[PDB]
């Protein structure tokens, strides 16, 4: 039992409070790191010049934000992307202008995400299940990255990622949905078809899981005390449930195999969010959603307009207003 | 409405002679244009020098005037500023320059007298959608 | 019916080829089948492209992405990457697709004819998973042939032909590589350098010297690991490291395949000189300079003095600091001011573009280029309209950067999936729990409760 | 089971498909010629290519009355010559 | 008593592919309609005469872009019945003035209760509680808000949203601009309860996947499992301690768990559904009077909330003319808000 | 031994009916010309 065997054994041992684990080891500093500078940017960090144009937005709440318009502001556009350290900038003071702060909670995350990503494996290993549900996780960590890393490295610049903030989430997909159109995007719209059927899917299985709960208990108690934590024997009947449901649509629309419809309760959101993801990772590299623009054409050529020119209408609206002081030149190729 | 032999007439040289297009002409010199021009010139602005369009007003008082088949043929020749000062083959595409310009080494005259009509007749069918940018669309 | 169905196997259909995972004969098929597949979208894709192909038109604007791979190794291309001879297109093409046969025959036949399992019948050809001194010597094989592929390209960039250099004087030719860099801090140099802007990595290889010099490297380097791998056995820190199994094997190439497709669609993305943009189209940077440098060049021809010329912002409208002072050019552009290319580098002095140069040096031929560049920009839709979003349908166009890079960062995603999913089930696998929790033996249950 | 014959049944005896590939091709080819025959645009009162405008025009016939809206559309239907 | 009542309450309940009962009678033609309606609408009618748009398969639109567009503003909140007196029992004048939609809308939602009141029905008879209907309340509550309730707060059923694809992006898009919809904390909601929801279905599916007890020894564990066993068939204690030690806290009622499910998403549609009622009026949340003070008054001061609102004035000045041609708006070029250079 | 005309043969019609005869309707489609 020499020291670092101890040490080994404490790092991956099931019986901490907290499981730490060897991704753990890289997930707690940067998580913090991250956490800490993000706090304190939010509420004290002087406006930055997020598109290099020497024109500061503010987003902190002591520089005149509340919590829905502040932000953690993305770096200056005249940084690119460029690596900016606290120690490449002359002073604090320069750092901040630019959006140091900005780079620094991004990296950190990220970093300490995909940590968290394998500490679910690791974990799932040391106490004898089955592997996946980090698997699972991937969908949402795969999002992070294109809408803080991918997109950013395709149009060459952080000063397009993400803001950290809610009104800057806006500002985001405005823009997103001006210069590609993601609403007309196959993998967009398999994003909506998961997240809606996920809430779909959530609320029905919920539905019919409480609806068949076998009576354990009187009237005047909540029925979640006719459950134990650790019992052998399930909690409803999924007969009842199979046999409401089928009825409800038709027999063979209805599971019957908890396993299988555990399974589908996995897969459609988490499938449908992969799709979403890859949506904002390929239109990173601009492959756009359909253009329909005067497709419809009459017989002397007059164009017949269709609902897609009018959302061409609004995305046109939204492409000569955004960033309204940064472009000089007619095309805004990124 | 419809695509009629009167929509197809345009000015053949500047004297006021008319010539009347063929559909096929017409939808040839789409085609043609798509592949040699408009990559420059889609809705007829001009992407690398916006303050020029393809308007037909705009045609009509260049030097010398562009507004008619002849006009647009010879520009496609040996293409010149707007005050026709300058030859500027070496900048704009054309069968003069068609070494530099390969997309022009397979236009025959025919071709060129088409891209012409098409250039001379969508103003007629668009109005202020022709040469009018991101404003009209 | 040897394990084909679920009872003798204990895996469904829709899981149906890990039935194949103790069955080398079958699975050497599968293998053989599934690379006759590779070999045939390569040929045939090629003769489709070639049938489709107008050499007046550049190679970008045909939706072209196999003939320019040909063309960057200098067959059938010209000054200017001009094309001089399809018929080097054709013989790739037909090739490939001849050879696929040959592929497919052996493929069908040790799937469905020969022996199901090799073990019985060579001892050579036969191997056990577990059998770590035969993994490393199949390995050691592979390196070896992967070797010899990299040396292939230094042959033909320093004895047959040579490469097509985009940077070559007199606008981009067919050269041969007469000195490939051989020194090692050149070299291994690139695989230290920061992945972030204005270093990029590997990526950033912008000559054929470190090209060539890099495949001769990494020629010899496969060569002897092969050696080492065939002559050696696993040292015992790597033994108490891996798990080792099929499965496990496979987890950790797809950990490798999809790093490779990312770094690839980073390559495509910047890169000009592996990936010319004669060929392939502008990058995105490039295309955001050839608007700057195309309308300074058209307001400069007006009489405007783009030095000293004032945008709104305070920023030149044209010109500008780079935040290490370098001259730059202005606008959103700004962001893209590490873009390297031929067509720019003749304005560059050592603070940067060069006033004087501007003022005096622009040649047509770089009008030309920054005026082609900018209008095949690599922005389409889905459908191939060429441009941004809101732009109107006419030009039938998305670059094959677009298409090259969104498709491969769609296969390493879901690479990396797999190797989660394969490493996952491989670690629970030979630790005997992928099927579920021994009710009798729950792990969790003879621990002290948290609290 | 609820009683109907199942379906894997019917659709792999011969006398489904007997039946069936007849009435299948003949709606079909039902539904192809209310297209061209040009029936859909009259009954549903969708506009040919060569019906959105008149020649000269390039004002949308918009419907701007509540009460006399169908004699809006039969006056803007009358004006295409 | 046996009398006929009784009889076809027998025939209505029996046990067939396709159960129908007392609630099938509203519920099958009703969605039958709503369907057809929307079927033949997107296949074969135009939008020429209320919106200026072509919108049917028949006239070049892809499933993308056909809709069954509302009528003109000019018919105002009118119900457009086939026999009203707009239409005057002309089927084709009706298809031309919009009567499909109001026609799709209604049967639709008389379809929905029917729906509700068949999860009633159906729940009586087998013995379960009701929770799947009282769950679709839902559904109901954002088609009656935003399809119903909204245009009858606006000037007519014109803007209301339109039956299609494409068409529904464009509502997406009028309500930021028009509206600041994302600013909306009823909004917020909805998006917490909608996307909380698909985590919560992703989270429960893959814990119970990878807690499974061994019950057969095949690789594919979806066999080992008998709808009448009475045994759980994962571990809630592993999946406790899993995620008490991964997230700090975990499930440990399996009935508190399932009802959390069902919470979530129905709670986050009522709650847009009640922001969207205010929309019917125009009662948004559209600005931040205090950042509009600052700003007007200091112009360095500039947040995402000011840049956001820049870009919803320029969606209403770009879309309003061709959105609304029945106002007839004419803007001129020098009129149009505009960065520099775009 | 089962029938054929039940409620779920008038179902299935009233839905896959209609669907033939629209296939037909928008096949047609794709070859017509402004
Ligand atoms: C085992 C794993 C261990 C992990 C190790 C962690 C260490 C750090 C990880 C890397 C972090 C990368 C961040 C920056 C990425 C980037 O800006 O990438 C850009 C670089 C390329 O850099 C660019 O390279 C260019 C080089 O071109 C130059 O040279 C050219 C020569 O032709 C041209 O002339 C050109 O004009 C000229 O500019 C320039 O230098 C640019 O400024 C520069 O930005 O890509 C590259 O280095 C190569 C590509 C790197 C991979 C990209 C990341 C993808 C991650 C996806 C993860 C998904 C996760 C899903 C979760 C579920
Ligand atoms: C829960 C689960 C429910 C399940 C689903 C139920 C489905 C049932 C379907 C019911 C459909 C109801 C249709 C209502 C149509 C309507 O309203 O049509 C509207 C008409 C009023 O007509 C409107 O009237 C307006 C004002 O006009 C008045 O003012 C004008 C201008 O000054 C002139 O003076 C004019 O002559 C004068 O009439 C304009 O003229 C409009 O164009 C015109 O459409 O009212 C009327 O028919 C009747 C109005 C009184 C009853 C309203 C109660 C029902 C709706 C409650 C919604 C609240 C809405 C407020 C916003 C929140
Ligand atoms: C690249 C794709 C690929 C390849 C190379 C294979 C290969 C294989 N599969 Mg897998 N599989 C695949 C995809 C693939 N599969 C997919 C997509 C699924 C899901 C549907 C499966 C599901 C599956 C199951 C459930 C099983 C397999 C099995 C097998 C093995 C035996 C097949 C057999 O005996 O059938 C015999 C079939 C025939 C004799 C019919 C014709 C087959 C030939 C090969 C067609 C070739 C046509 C070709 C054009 C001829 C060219 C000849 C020319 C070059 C001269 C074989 C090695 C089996 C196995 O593991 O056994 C141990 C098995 O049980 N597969
Ligand atoms: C070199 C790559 C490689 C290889 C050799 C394997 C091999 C295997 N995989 Mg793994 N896998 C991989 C990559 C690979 N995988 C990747 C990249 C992913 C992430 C998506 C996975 C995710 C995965 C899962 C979740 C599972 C496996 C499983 C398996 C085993 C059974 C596979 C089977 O029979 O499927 C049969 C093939 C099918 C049923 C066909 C799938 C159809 C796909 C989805 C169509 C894709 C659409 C197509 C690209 C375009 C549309 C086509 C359309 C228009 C016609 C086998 C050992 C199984 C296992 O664990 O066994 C131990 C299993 O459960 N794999
Ligand atoms: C590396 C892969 C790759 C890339 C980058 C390209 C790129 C291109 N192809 Mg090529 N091609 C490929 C593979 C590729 N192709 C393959 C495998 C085939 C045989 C099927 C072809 C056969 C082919 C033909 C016949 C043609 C092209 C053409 C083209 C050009 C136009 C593409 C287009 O319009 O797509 C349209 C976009 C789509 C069809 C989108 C597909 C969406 C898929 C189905 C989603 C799949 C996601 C994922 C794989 C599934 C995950 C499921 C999950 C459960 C795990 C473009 C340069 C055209 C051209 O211009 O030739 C000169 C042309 O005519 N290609
Ligand atoms: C990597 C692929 C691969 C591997 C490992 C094997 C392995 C085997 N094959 Mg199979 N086979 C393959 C591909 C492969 N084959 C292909 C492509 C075909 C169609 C041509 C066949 C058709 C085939 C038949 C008909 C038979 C086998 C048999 C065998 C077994 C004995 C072979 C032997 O001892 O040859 C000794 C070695 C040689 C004769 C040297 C051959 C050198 C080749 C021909 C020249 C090229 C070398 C160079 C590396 C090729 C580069 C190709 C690259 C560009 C792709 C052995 C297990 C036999 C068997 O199964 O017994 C029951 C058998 O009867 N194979
Ligand atoms: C496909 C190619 C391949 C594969 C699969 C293997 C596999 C193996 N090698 Mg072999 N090897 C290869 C090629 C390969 N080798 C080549 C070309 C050479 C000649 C250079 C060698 C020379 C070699 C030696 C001398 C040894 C091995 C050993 C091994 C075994 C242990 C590997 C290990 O622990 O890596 C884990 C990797 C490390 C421990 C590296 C350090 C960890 C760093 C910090 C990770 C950095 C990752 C970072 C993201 C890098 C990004 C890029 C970077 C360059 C900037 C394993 C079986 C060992 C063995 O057991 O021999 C029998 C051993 O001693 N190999
Ligand atoms: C970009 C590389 C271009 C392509 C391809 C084509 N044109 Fe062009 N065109 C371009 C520019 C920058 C200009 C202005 C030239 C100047 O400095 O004066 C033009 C001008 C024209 C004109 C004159 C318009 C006018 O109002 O006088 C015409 C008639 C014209 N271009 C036609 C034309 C044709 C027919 C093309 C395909 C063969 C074509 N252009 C391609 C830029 C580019
Ligand atoms: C195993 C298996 C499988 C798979 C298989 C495979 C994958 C196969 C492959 C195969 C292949 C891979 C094949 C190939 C073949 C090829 C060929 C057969 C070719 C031919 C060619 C030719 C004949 C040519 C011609 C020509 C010329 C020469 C010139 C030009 C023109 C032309 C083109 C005409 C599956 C999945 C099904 C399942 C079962 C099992
Ligand atoms: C060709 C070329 C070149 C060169 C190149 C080179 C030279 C390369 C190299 C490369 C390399 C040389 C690479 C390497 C890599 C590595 C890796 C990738 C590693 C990994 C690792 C791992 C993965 C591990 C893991 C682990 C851990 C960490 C712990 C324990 C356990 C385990 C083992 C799991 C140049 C650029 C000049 C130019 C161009 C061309
Ligand atoms: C309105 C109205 C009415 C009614 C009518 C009706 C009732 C109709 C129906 C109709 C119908 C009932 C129709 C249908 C149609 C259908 C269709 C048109 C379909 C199509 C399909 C498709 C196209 C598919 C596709 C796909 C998907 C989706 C996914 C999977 C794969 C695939 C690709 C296959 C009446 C007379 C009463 C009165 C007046 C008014
Ligand atoms: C509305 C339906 C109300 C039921 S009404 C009821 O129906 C019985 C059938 O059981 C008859 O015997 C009885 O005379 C009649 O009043
Ligand atoms: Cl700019």
């Amino acid at each position: 039992a020499n020291l670092w065997e101890r040490f080994c054994n404490w790092v991956t041992s099931t019986d901490n409070r907290l499981y730490v684990g060897w991704f753990g080891v890289i997930m707690i500093p940067t998580l913090l790191a991250a956490t800490i500078c993000f706090v304190i940017a939010f509420i004290a960090a002087p406006p930055v010049d997020i598109d290099g144009i020497r024109e500061p937005v503010s987003g902190s709440l002591l520089y005149g934000n509340n919590i829905i318009t502040g932000a953690v502001v993305p770096s200056s556009n005249a940084i690119g992307l460029h690596f900016y350290p606290i120690w490449e900038a002359a002073s604090l003071d320069e750092w901040l202008y630019n959006g140091g702060p900005y780079q620094l909670i991004i990296f950190h995350f990220l970093l300490g995400a995909s940590c968290y990503m394998g500490r679910q494996w690791e974990l799932s290993y040391r106490l004898g299940m089955r592997p996946w549900i980090c698997v699972a996780y991937s969908a949402p960590l795969a999002s992070a990255f294109a809408v803080f890393l991918i997109y950013p490295i395709g149009q060459g610049s952080f000063s397009d990622g993400m803001p950290l903030g809610i009104s800057g989430t806006f500002n985001f997909m405005i823009v997103f949905q001006a210069e590609h159109n993601i609403l007309m995007h196959p993998f967009h719209q398999l994003g909506v078809a998961g997240v809606f059927g996920g809430a779909l899917f959530c609320a029905m299985h919920g539905s019919l899981v409480t609806s068949s709960l076998i009576r354990e208990t009187t009237e005047t108690e909540s029925a979640n005390y006719g459950y134990k934590f650790g019992q052998e024997e399930e909690t409803y009947n999924i007969v009842a449930a199979h046999g409401y449901f089928g009825r409800l649509i038709f027999q063979y629309a209805s599971f019957n195999n908890s396993r299988s419809l555990h399974f589908f309760l996995a897969a459609w959101p988490v499938v449908g969010v992969w799709f979403a993801a890859l949506g904002i990772s390929t239109m990173a590299f601009n492959l756009n959603g359909f253009n329909f623009n005067h497709s419809v054409i009459d017989a002397k050529g007059n164009v017949i307009n269709t609902w897609a020119d009018i959302i061409n209408r609004a995305n046109l609206g939204m492409e000569v207003m955004h960033e309204r002081n940064a472009h000089n030149f007619p095309l805004d190729l990124a | 409405a419809e695509l009629t032999p009167e929509v197809l007439t345009v000015p053949l040289n500047s004297e006021g002679k008319t010539i009347t297009l063929t559909e096929k002409q017409y939808l040839e010199g789409k085609r043609l244009f798509q592949y040699a021009c408009a990559s420059c010139h889609v809705g007829g602005i001009t992407k690398t020098n916006p303050s020029l369009d393809l308007r037909t007003e705009t045609l009509a008082l260049a030097t010398p005037p562009r507004d008619n088949i002849e006009g647009l043929v010879d520009y496609m020749k040996n293409p010149t500023t707007y005050d026709g000062e300058q030859e500027i083959a070496e900048v704009h595409p054309s069968l003069r320059s068609a070494d530099i310009f390969p997309k022009m080494r397979n236009l025959t005259e025919k071709d060129l007298v088409a891209i012409a009509g098409h250039i001379l007749v969508e103003p007629k069918i668009l109005g202020d959608k022709w040469g009018g940018g991101k404003v009209y669309y | 019916a040897t394990n084909r169905d679920q009872e003798s196997s204990g895996f469904a259909w829709w899981a149906g080829n890990a039935r194949l995972i103790n069955l080398s004969g079958k699975l050497l098929g599968a293998h053989v089948a599934h690379a006759g597949l590779i070999v045939f979208w390569a040929g045939a894709m090629t003769l489709f492209e070639l049938a489709h192909f107008i050499p007046e038109k550049p190679m970008y604007e045909q939706g072209l992405i196999l003939i320019p791979h040909i063309a960057t190794l200098g067959w059938g291309v010209g000054p200017g990457g001009e094309v001089v001879d399809t018929f080097p297109f054709f013989v790739v093409g037909v090739v490939h697709l001849i050879s696929s046969a040959v592929l497919g025959f052996g493929g069908v036949y040790h799937a469905i004819r020969g022996p199901e399992t090799l073990e019985e019948y060579s001892s050579f050809f036969g191997y056990d998973w577990k059998d770590k001194n035969k993994m490393t010597t199949i390995l050691g094989f592979h390196l070896i042939v992967l070797g010899i592929g990299a040396l292939l390209l230094v042959a033909k960039a320093m004895f047959f032909g040579g490469l097509y250099d985009t940077w070559a004087p007199g606008g981009g030719d067919v050269r041969v590589i007469t000195n490939p860099t051989l020194d090692p801090r050149v070299i291994f140099g690139y695989l230290l350098k920061s992945p972030f802007g204005g270093e990029g990595w590997i990526v950033s290889v912008n000559n054929l010297e470190d090209v060539v010099g890099g495949h001769i490297w990494i020629g010899l380097i496969c060569i002897a690991g092969g050696i080492w791998h065939i002559l050696t056995t696993p040292f015992g820190w790597a033994r108490r490291a891996f798990i080792w199994s099929g499965e496990a094997y496979l987890s950790y190439s797809l950990g490798a395949l999809s790093m490779m497709g990312f770094i690839a669609t980073c390559f495509v993305w910047f890169n000009n000189t592996v990936y010319p943009s004669e060929f392939y189209g502008p990058t995105g940077p490039e295309a955001s300079q050839a608007q700057a440098m195309t309308f300074l060049i058209r307001d400069q021809k007006l009489g405007a003095n783009v030095g000293s010329a004032q945008g709104p912002t305070g920023l030149g409208k044209y010109l500008m600091r780079s935040p290490t002072g370098e001259i730059i050019f202005g606008g959103e552009t700004m962001r893209f001011w590490d873009f390297r290319g031929p067509w720019l580098e003749p304005l560059r002095g050592p603070n940067g573009l060069d006033l004087n140069k501007i003022k005096n040096d622009i040649q047509p031929w770089q009008e030309r280029r920054a005026a082609e560049y900018m209008t095949h920009a690599p922005l389409g839709s889905l459908n191939s309209v060429g441009g941004v979003a809101t732009e109107i349908n006419s030009v039938n166009f998305v670059s094959p950067r677009s298409w090259l890079a969104t498709s491969h960062f769609v296969l390493a995603f879901f690479f990396l999936v797999g190797h989660l999913w394969h490493a996952g089930r491989a670690r629970a696998a030979a630790a005997g729990f992928e099927k579920g929790i021994d009710r009798e033996s729950e792990p969790v249950l003879s621990m002290p409760s948290l609290d | 089971t609820t009683g109907e014959r199942p379906f894997s049944d019917i659709i792999t005896s011969v006398r489904y498909w007997v039946i069936h590939s007849i009435t299948i091709p003949a709606l079909f080819i039902a539904g192809w010629l209310f297209v061209s025959t040009g029936l859909a645009y009259d009954v549903f009162g969708t506009p040919r290519p060569d019906s959105y405008y008149a020649q000269e025009q390039r004002s949308i016939p918009l419907v701007t009355d509540r009460f006399e809206a169908k004699q809006q559309v039969e006056t803007f239907l009358e004006q295409l010559k | 008593e046996r009398g006929w009542f009784d009889i076809l309450d027998d025939w209505l309940k029996r046990d067939r592919f396709v159960f129908v009962g007392w609630s099938g009678i509203l519920l099958f033609p009703c969605a039958y309609l709503a369907l057809g309606g929307w079927l033949t609408g997107t296949t074969f009618v135009t939008s020429w005469y209320t919106h200026g748009l072509a919108s049917s398969y028949l006239e070049g639109c892809n499933f993308l872009t056909v809709a069954v567009s509302t009528p003109a503003n000019s018919m105002g909140h009118s119900l457009l019945l086939l026999w009203g007196p707009e239409a005057q029992g002309d089927f084709t004048r009706w298809c031309q003035l919009g009567g499909l939609w109001t026609f799709i809308a209604l049967h639709g939602a008389f379809g929905l209760i029917g729906f509700m009141l068949r999860q009633f029905e159906i729940a009586r008879l087998v013995g379960v509680r009701p929770y799947n209907a009282i769950a679709f309340s839902a559904p109901i509550a954002v088609f009656v808000s935003v399809f119903l309730i909204y245009p009858l707060g606006q000037s007519s059923w014109f803007f209301a949203p339109s039956f299609g694809v494409a068409a529904i992006f464009r509502f997406l898009l009028f309500f930021q601009g028009f509206h600041n919809w994302t600013l909306n904390p009823f909004h917020m909601m909805g998006v917490a309860g909608v996307l909380g929801g698909a985590l919560l279905c992703a989270i429960h599916g893959a814990t119970v996947e990878n807690t499974l007890f061994q019950d057969g020894e095949g690789a594919s564990t979806f066999r080992a499992f008998n709808p009448t066993q009475a045994e759980e068939t994962y571990s809630m204690v592993t999946a406790n301690r899993f995620w008490s030690q991964i997230f700090g806290i975990a499930f440990s009622n399996k009935r508190w768990l399932h009802f959390f499910m069902l919470f979530v998403p129905v709670t986050g549609l009522w709650m847009s559904a009640i922001g969207v009622v205010g929309l019917a009026l125009n009662l948004r949340s559209y600005d931040f009077i205090s950042q509009e003070i600052r700003a007007a008054e200091d112009p360095e001061f500039e947040t995402f909330y000011t840049k956001n609102l820049l870009l919803n004035e320029g969606i209403r000045a770009w879309m309003a003319p061709q959105d609304q041609p029945h106002e007839n708006f004419v803007f001129p070029e020098e009129v149009l808000p505009r960065g520099n250079a775009l | 031994s089962y029938p054929i005309f039940t409620v779920r043969w008038v179902a299935v019609h009233t839905l896959a009916v209609p669907t033939i005869f629209f296939l037909g309707a928008i096949a047609a489609m794709q070859f017509i010309q402004r």
